[PDB]
């Protein structure tokens, strides 16, 4: 069960450093080097960095030594990626990703950090329940006027899978993101099982559940 | 530095084969290894070495690589080979290095007629003196879709927000489509309707503020 959990996403200004964590869990964190990998919004992957478990020791991308600090936490199993004097071209998802041990590809991938550097302020989303007004019923929650992406969408705490579509996010003019998430359900539940929708924006620490029906 | 040059993109019918390259000065002489990036997910490692598989990868995925390139074979392809594919080797002196990557896209799917909902505006939403309309448009394949809103059937031009359809963990598109209102011009129609297109067929969904 090799696991690498990062932390949350985070809006930052420019001129400023964030530092994102990697938890290692489930083998020996020092039997494998830890490389971080960034993509740019619709670009390819961009390797940052390596960094010896056992040594701190690093290999940088040239491009990114001069603001790029790598770290680890022996004690914790977590490696730690600090890039500072942040521009607006830093914004991008990081990834973690463990190295082959004695070898060179990048085995196990963490599933990323949305790291967006602007001076834009951040906006915790509104959410709406969506219903009709008069074989399957649709219920919903629109996730509105949110900065910067990401948010997630869980109905019921988690419990509520089937049926279940998240869709992804319109950018508006504003600078405005909004998202909706439907759940499909028999209407012969209507009434018994209550219907919430949890949405989490880990940019402005934004946590709301919305009671749809019932 | 090093570089590793991919395709743009390829596309490949279901069932069938492709080959994605990634050409590099003496490539043959480095050992090479492949990612596949689904749509909103983290890369996976499919290749490694050229030509190994790691667990989980079926034999009709295969890798080569000889002179100066290497190369990505997808055989049988199923609909969840879609997405991005990247190239890698480890060079001793500009260390790990990347393709620009492919886009793959699998096509000669079934056809999927699209599911629409139309959402009338929240009364919570009213509250805080704005109208919007919401359109979900889901499990479609092809991807190619005309939503049209109309206000007592007369087309709008003003306040539509419409995502471009994006694949989903299902394979099939969906898009989501929004319409803002002043609260007035909400109530100042009998109906509200969300019109979609798709290969031909045109659904409708109707909303009416005297049922809210």
């Amino acid at each position: 069960q090799v696991q690498l959990v990062q932390s949350g996403s985070e809006l930052k200004k420019p001129g400023a450093s964030v530092k994102v964590s990697c938890k290692a869990s489930g083998y020996t964190f020092t039997q494998n080097n830890m490389d971080w990998v960034r993509q740019a919004p619709g670009q390819g992957l961009e390797w940052m960095g390596d960094i010896n478990t056992r040594s701190g020791g690093v290999i940088y991308n040239e491009e990114f030594q001069d603001r790029l600090i790598m770290t680890v936490d022996k004690s914790t199993d977590t490696a730690y990626m600090e890039l500072s004097s942040l521009r607006s071209e830093d914004t991008a998802t990081y990834h973690c990703a463990r190295r082959k041990s004695y070898g060179y590809y990048l085995d196990v991938w963490g599933e990323g950090t949305l790291v967006t550097v602007s001076s834009a302020s951040t906006k915790g989303p509104s959410v709406f329940p969506l219903a009709p007004c008069s074989s399957t019923a649709a219920l919903g929650c629109l996730v509105e006027d949110y900065f910067p992406e990401p948010v997630t969408v869980s109905w019921n705490s988690g419990a509520l899978t089937s049926g279940v579509h998240t869709f992804p996010a319109v950018l508006e003019s504003s600078g405005l993101y909004s998202l909706s998430s439907v759940v499909t359900v028999p209407s012969s539940s209507l009434g018994t099982q209550t219907y919430t929708c949890n949405v989490d924006h880990k940019p402005s620490n934004t946590k709301v559940d919305k009671r749809v029906e019932s | 530095s090093y570089v590793l040059t991919q395709p743009v993109s390829v596309s490949v019918a279901l069932g069938q084969t492709a080959t994605i390259t990634c050409e590099g000065e003496q490539i043959g002489s480095k050992e090479v290894h492949w990612y596949h990036q689904r749509p909103g997910q983290a890369p996976i490692l499919v290749m490694f070495r050229d030509a190994r598989r790691p667990s989980g990868i079926p034999e009709r995925l295969s890798g080569s690589n000889s002179g100066n390139t290497a190369s990505l074979t997808i055989s049988g392809a199923e609909a969840g080979d879609e997405g991005d594919y990247y190239c890698q080797v480890w060079d001793s002196s500009s260390y790990t290095v990347f393709g620009g990557g492919t886009k793959v896209t699998v096509v000669g799917q079934p056809k999927a007629a699209p599911s629409v909902t139309l959402f009338p505006p929240s009364s919570e939403e009213l509250q805080a003196n704005k109208a919007k309309l919401v359109c979900l448009i889901s499990d479609f394949y092809p991807g190619a879709v005309t939503v049209a809103w109309k206000a007592d059937s007369s087309p709008v031009k003003a306040g539509v927000e419409t995502t471009t359809p994006s694949k989903q963990s299902n394979n099939k598109y969906a898009a989501s489509s929004y319409l803002k209102l002043t609260p007035e011009q909400w109530k100042s129609h009998r109906s509200y309707s969300c019109q979609v297109t798709h290969e031909g067929s045109t659904v409708e969904k109707t909303v009416a503020p005297t049922e809210c």
